[PDB]
């Protein structure tokens, strides 16, 4: 039922324990040196096996 | 304590007390043998 200007899909591959830090504000190796999402991020995380 | 050869039960579980000294804690949030690191009411990057 939305719009928005714009879309972007930031795609990559980690490990299962590691999904945990693709999220707003989380810290270890993946958040804090690999991929770091802001605290206001407004948008949808997507992982499968 | 962390290099300990063996470790006490969780129901007789050892206390050790640190005092009067410095303490570089990067030694240990920076060292990836940790699965677990959980900080409460601090922040692990500001214990320095």
């Amino acid at each position: 039922d939305l719009c928005f200007t714009n879309v972007y899909a930031d795609s990559f591959v980690i490990r299962g324990d590691e999904v945990r830090q693709i999220a707003p504000g989380q810290t270890g190796k993946i958040a804090d040196y690999n991929y770091k999402l802001p605290d206001d991020f407004t948008g949808c995380v997507i992982a499968w096996n | 304590v962390f290099n300990a050869t063996r470790f006490a039960s969780v129901y007789a579980w050892n206390r050790k007390r640190i005092s009067n000294c410095v303490a570089d804690y990067s030694v240990l949030y920076n060292s990836a043998s940790f699965s677990t690191f959980k900080c409460y009411g601090v922040s692990p990057t500001k214990l320095n």
